């Protein structure tokens, strides 16, 4: 997954410090993984109610941003070359080669023709 | 605010009317239709 | 209009927003242009 | 008005049901609408006419994020107006700004800004393209020169990396042209035939020939994230 | 098995590696979705 590969950990920060401020909140009105299974639960009651809020809007906002990513990723990159009209073919750098047969028609023309 | 957007904000406004009263009536008939 | 009232007498000095043509610049003389504009279409809004 | 559209709907809906289950008592107190409502959202025979509108709803969030999606795929100094360029030595890094001696633009500098020449001085070189050289080594900062010279450097550069200012900005145009001598009678006969030129279209084709050139989430994650820990630290205190 | 298994698609300590490969489906699906959507 090259789509920014360096914001990919933020995701697991954020899904990981929910985890322990759970487990906190419970402890202060169940030991070391109900609170992860009922958080991957709730991804797949006044604090628990505003946790479910906030899972629910995290969950949302992650599936835009995927769908947003992957509709702006189709059309920006593999979707071109034109010809005589492109001005890259009049400013030939090293990177792109033209190159053809000598003693051909393809001379004369370009011979023939101006600019 | 968008045109689906209004159409909904206009739509879900009858629905719920309309539905009132169907609950209302729909009660009444459970009523009589238990006591026959 | 304007190149005829000047012609006729009735004027000397134009100062509006007049283009420059070959045919009016064949008997008007023109000064240095204000600003370089052409010219575009004009279509109403259209509602989606 | 969708934001208050949607805060004025809720109110409705939190009491929707509760006026009904209230006539259904004679359940518990408006905990239960609390989590209806908000288990609603994503994943009694008066049940139908909510599951509807939560599909409707379901259907209506869809719609947005397929708009938001494809609304998404479609900075510098505003100009000579900055006080930058009066007072470089406001930042640690000066500015580096310098143009070929003997030239044109430098007197039309001197008539507005006489005491730019102080800076000038410090950053000037023997050649237009050494501005190019300079700043790819990062020995200038901007480069200060006609426009038309800079649009053919921008469109030949390698890497479309260098750029003109804005969208084009020009300031004091005063466009050249064919000049002549004094007494020649040839301007009359001259102007003529470059006005019939312009405006025939020879300018236009010949275009072509020359002037060749090539033509936030992060945000919103932090300010939710904010959010929500300040929502959580609100409620741990109440 | 055969009903967690029709029941896993759209909405003991070994689940959660089931959940987890659910999840990358939902994913995976929802991919295939905005490609076929986006072909036409
Ligand atoms: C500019 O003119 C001065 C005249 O004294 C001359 O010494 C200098 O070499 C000239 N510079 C360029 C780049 O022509």
């Amino acid at each position: 997954q090259p789509f920014q590969s360096t914001l990919w950990l933020l995701v697991g920060l954020s899904v990981h410090v929910v985890a322990v401020m759970l487990y906190l909140l419970d402890r202060f009105s169940l030991t070391l993984s109900s609170a992860m299974w009922f958080s991957w639960g709730v991804l797949l009651s006044f604090s628990a109610r505003i946790l479910g809020m906030v899972w629910a809007g995290f969950a949302m906002i992650i599936v835009a941003s995927y769908t947003a990513n992957l509709a702006a990723f189709l059309v920006l990159d593999r979707p071109r070359i034109t010809g005589i009209n492109d001005p890259r073919l009049r400013n030939p750098s090293d990177k792109f080669i033209y190159a053809t047969v000598k003693q051909s028609s393809v001379d004369i023309y370009f011979r023939r023709q101006v600019c | 605010t968008f045109e689906n957007m209004a159409g909904v904000f206009m739509l879900v406004a009858g629905g719920i009317v309309a539905g009132i009263f169907l609950i209302f009536i729909e009660i009444a008939y459970k009523r009589h239709k238990d006591a026959r | 209009g304007m190149m005829g009232e000047l012609l006729s007498g009735q004027a000397d000095m134009i100062v509006a927003p007049l283009t420059i043509n070959n045919e009016r610049a064949q008997y008007i003389e023109f000064s240095k242009p204000f600003k370089y504009q052409g010219l575009t279409i004009l279509v109403k809004k259209e509602i989606p | 008005s969708v934001w208050v559209m949607m805060f004025v709907m809720l109110l409705i809906v939190s009491a929707i049901a509760v006026f009904v289950f209230e006539y259904f008592s004679p359940s518990f107190t408006i905990g239960k609408a609390i989590w209806l409502l908000w288990g609603l959202v994503f994943n009694t025979t008066s049940k139908i006419m909510v599951s509807v509108w939560a599909f409707f709803a379901v259907i209506f969030l869809a719609s947005y994020t397929a708009n938001l999606a494809a609304f998404m795929i479609q900075d510098q100094v505003t100009g000579l107006s900055d006080k930058k360029f009066q007072r470089p030595h406001d930042y640690s890094p000066p500015f580096r700004f310098g143009t070929v001696p003997n030239g044109s633009t430098e007197r039309n500098i001197r008539n507005n800004y006489p005491y730019m020449h102080q800076y000038m001085t410090k950053f000037n070189q023997k050649g237009v393209e050494d501005a190019l050289v300079s700043l790819k080594t990062g020995k200038l900062d901007a480069f200060i020169y006609d426009a038309a010279v800079l649009n053919y450097k921008a469109g030949r550069d390698e890497g479309c990396k260098l750029v003109t200012i804005g969208s084009g900005y020009i300031f004091a145009t005063t466009g050249y042209g064919i000049a002549l001598q004094k007494g020649s009678p040839w301007k009359r006969q001259i102007d003529l035939a470059l006005l019939q030129f312009v405006g025939d279209g020879e300018m236009e084709e010949l275009e072509t020939c020359w002037l060749t050139g090539i033509c936030d989430n992060m945000a919103g994650v932090f300010y939710m994230l904010a959010a929500a820990m300040a929502l959580s630290l609100i409620t741990f205190i109440w």
